[PDB]
This record gives C-alpha cells, sequence and structure tokens, in this order.
C-alpha cells in the first residue's frame, strides 16, 4: 500500500539548519513527483516547490528560493527538504505529496501527514502535572504547566477512560506553554476507585501519572 | 501566483442543509482543485479536475466553475463534513491555494456544565495557584468568561483554549485558566467563575471559598 512517512517534530535554534525528510514506499519511486507543501499553524496551505526523483528535477516555488533545498537519496526512496538560515516565520507544519509523472488527469492522491518544526531559543522544558479535584457526575482534571518543546500526551487510566474527556489546546503564558485536560464520570466511580491522568512530554522522555484525591 | 478568495470562512450548517463554498481567483484559471483538511490531520484530495470528484468521496459532493469563479457544493449535510476545505490552482506559477473555509455542523444550542477548581497542594507547595474553570459541551462556539475575585473583575492574568467541535454530538468546550501567586490567592476569599451564554438569560456562575 501507498504511504509516506516524515520526519518526527523539530526544535532548532535561530540560524541553524533543518533537513526534513519524505519517505516513500509501497510503489515505484521514479514514477511520482514530490511536492512540499507549508502550513503555519493556524493559517492556510503554501507551496515550496517539487522535486522528480529519475531527472533529479527541482521547480521551487520562488518564495522559498533561498530557503529550502531539494535533494533525494533513491536508494531508500527518499526525498530530502533542507531549510537554512532559520527564524520565528519559518515555524510551521510541513507536509509532502506525491502526484504521478505524466498524468494532468491526475491529483494529489497520497500525503504524508505533518512534521512541526519549531524555530525558537527557548531551552527544553519539563512539565509541571497538577491534579485538579472539586470541592451526580463529577468533573476531574489535571493540569499540564510549563513545558516548552511540545507537544504531550493526556490519557487517563493508561487510556481506560476515552468517552467523556476534553484535552484542551496548549497556549503560551509567557513563553511556555499551559494545557488543561477533564474527565467525567459518574459520582458512583469517584473517589471510590482510582482516576490518575498520565502525561508524557516525549521531548524530555518524561512520563508522569498524578493520582486525583480528594482534598481534607 | 493566481490569488485564490474564498467564500465565508465561518459557515453553519445543519444536516440535510445545502451548503455551497465558492473560490474566487485573481487571474482566468483552467482547472481547480479542492482539499479537506481535519483538526491537525493531513489534507486529504477532496475534488479534482474542477468536478471529477475525486477517491473516497460520496456523490453528495459536486464541484463546478469553469471560469474564474468556481465552487463545491454539498447537497444533503451530514456530520462527518465537519472540516476546512481548500481550493488550489495548478495553472500559473507557483502554485497557489485558497485562504480556506471552516464547515461546521450546525445542532440544536446547547449550555454549558461549568465547573471551578482551586488550586492543588503542590502547586502551593512550589509556591503557585492557578484557578482553573471548564466550560463542557456547549453550542454554540461563541462564549465570554468572566472572572471575579471579592466580586470583583480580574482584567488581566487570564487564559482561555477552546477543543473544536466534538465528533459524536457536534458541540464544544472550554478551559478558562487563572493564574496568580500563591501569596496574592491566600490573601482573597471567594473565586467565581461566572460565563456569558447566548441560551441563558443570566450567566453561569460557579465559586468557591478558601475557607472550606
Amino acid at each position: 500500500k501507498v504511504q509516506l512517512q516524515q520526519s518526527g517534530a523539530e526544535l532548532v535554534k535561530p540560524g541553524a539548519s533543518v533537513k526534513l525528510s519524505c519517505k516513500a514506499s509501497g510503489y515505484t519511486f521514479t514514477e511520482y513527483i514530490i511536492h512540499w507543501v507549508k502550513q503555519k499553524s493556524g493559517q492556510g496551505l503554501e507551496w515550496i516547490g517539487w522535486f522528480y526523483p529519475g531527472s533529479g528535477n527541482i521547480k521551487y516555488n520562488e518564495k522559498f528560493k533561498d530557503k529550502a533545498t531539494l535533494t533525494a537519496d533513491k536508494s531508500s526512496s527518499t526525498v530530502y527538504m533542507e531549510l537554512s538560515r532559520l527564524t520565528s516565520e519559518d515555524s510551521a507544519v510541513y507536509f509532502c505529496a506525491r502526484h504521478e509523472d505524466r498524468n494532468y488527469y491526475s491529483y494529489w492522491d497520497y500525503w504524508g501527514q505533518g512534521t512541526t518544526l519549531t524555530v525558537s531559543s527557548a531551552k527544553t522544558t519539563p512539565p509541571s502535572v497538577y491534579p485538579l479535584a472539586p470541592g451526580s457526575m463529577v468533573t476531574l482534571g489535571c493540569l499540564v504547566k510549563g513545558y516548552f518543546p511540545e507537544p504531550v500526551t493526556v490519557t487517563w487510566n493508561s487510556g481506560s477512560l476515552s468517552s467523556g474527556v476534553h484535552t484542551f489546546p496548549a497556549v503560551l503564558q509567557s513563553d511556555l506553554y499551559t494545557l488543561s485536560s477533564s474527565v467525567t464520570v459518574p459520582s458512583s466511580t469517584w473517589p471510590s476507585e482510582t482516576v490518575t491522568c498520565n502525561v508524557a512530554h516525549p521531548a524530555s522522555s518524561t512520563k508522569v501519572d498524578k493520582k486525583i484525591v480528594p482534598r481534607d | 501566483q493566481i490569488v485564490l478568495t474564498q467564500s465565508p470562512a465561518l459557515m453553519s450548517a445543519s444536516p440535510g442543509e445545502k451548503v455551497t463554498m465558492t473560490c474566487s481567483a485573481s487571474s482566468s484559471v483552467s482547472n481547480m482543485y479542492w482539499y479537506q483538511q481535519k483538526p491537525r490531520s493531513s489534507p486529504k484530495p477532496w475534488i479534482y479536475l474542477t468536478s471529477n470528484l475525486a477517491s473516497g468521496v460520496p456523490a453528495r459532493f459536486s464541484g463546478s466553475g469553469s471560469g474564474t469563479s468556481y465552487s463545491l457544493t454539498i447537497s444533503s449535510m451530514e456530520a462527518e463534513d465537519a472540516a476546512t476545505y481548500y481550493c488550489q490552482q495548478w495553472s500559473s506559477n507557483p502554485l497557489t491555494f485558497g485562504a480556506g473555509t471552516k464547515l461546521e455542523l450546525k445542532r440544536a444550542d446547547a449550555a454549558p456544565t461549568v465547573s471551578i477548581f482551586p488550586p492543588s497542594s503542590e502547586q502551593l507547595t512550589s509556591g503557585g495557584a492557578s484557578v482553573v474553570c471548564f466550560l463542557n459541551n456547549f453550542y454554540p462556539k461563541d462564549i465570554n468568561v468572566k472572572w471575579k475575585i471579592d466580586g470583583s473583575e480580574r482584567q488581566n492574568g487570564v487564559l482561555n483554549s477552546w477543543t473544536d467541535q466534538d465528533s459524536k454530538d457536534s458541540t464544544y468546550s472550554m478551559s478558562s485558566t487563572l493564574t496568580l501567586t500563591k501569596d496574592e490567592y491566600e490573601r482573597h476569599n471567594s473565586y467565581t467563575c461566572e460565563a456569558t451564554h447566548k441560551t441563558s438569560t443570566s450567566p453561569i456562575v460557579k465559586s468557591f471559598n478558601r475557607n472550606e
């Protein structure tokens, strides 16, 4: 089956370079053209350029002419995009897309997920996880404050509580991210049984479990 | 290079209703291509070659245009149709997109379930105090949060966040945070979360006291 797989999220200091990769598999590499698209979080899509393996033909969106370099390995069926002299407005989610070489009656039929590049001088910071207990249907939650790199992972009881959960998008309080999550469960369920929100901030490799306890 | 201008980005439609999005172009174009994108997910191809309908798409969708004004039409709206739809051009260089129109499910207006939370004993021990206030499951999206401590409006230090529309019941939810110093919090007594929504003729209040 056709699958395009891209490198994981990145965090680089301004000025340095980054090499984003798009790995193809399940189809002949030298028959389709790989496009690259940038989507600044929130805003709309923007094209950067295409690359055709085989001929090695490139054609940059002429805005990103000095920003981006398109190369390819071909032995691993992998297209590369390097961005150099990074600044704050390069922080965006970057897609790769596939299109047939000689068609016209085709479209960008397969995409390869996002890669969220973050350009900042902020230091990588683990999160502080605080439980939130109240004081017929009982709402709980935990607060995840004071982390930077992004993203984080919040489950409840290792994923045993799925429905009735609301994990909210992060925001920058100063120059650190803050996130909140909630779970609502029957009064018969809690505090008579354990409730433990599970947080994971992979950029610092932390993995935290906080039991929600009623107050005194 | 052509600039692609889309119709109302915030569009609301209930199931059954017929929807129409339009993509306007600065210069004439041969064909138009539409894409769909879900909450932080890879955009998939929806309609290509102006009106061909890509692979995966129900026939309730339809493309049209053939000029400088193109359009995407849903004959019968369904719940799995809430998303943001982009229009792409292939004719000139460079390749450009529209800004996107975010389609939304219009349903019966629901009022929020409000919950307020005092700071944890952990946060105080590290010298910090955050009063969280959850507003879960409501429609429509528009809502204002008003904080009150000792019966007066705390203007700054507020922090809002919204989840997107629920795939099940199509409602929204909102987390409001209020971060104080451990010392400033251990001074006032009543902490009120006053929420204003279009459903109710009065704000929904949830408050608590430190002396508990």
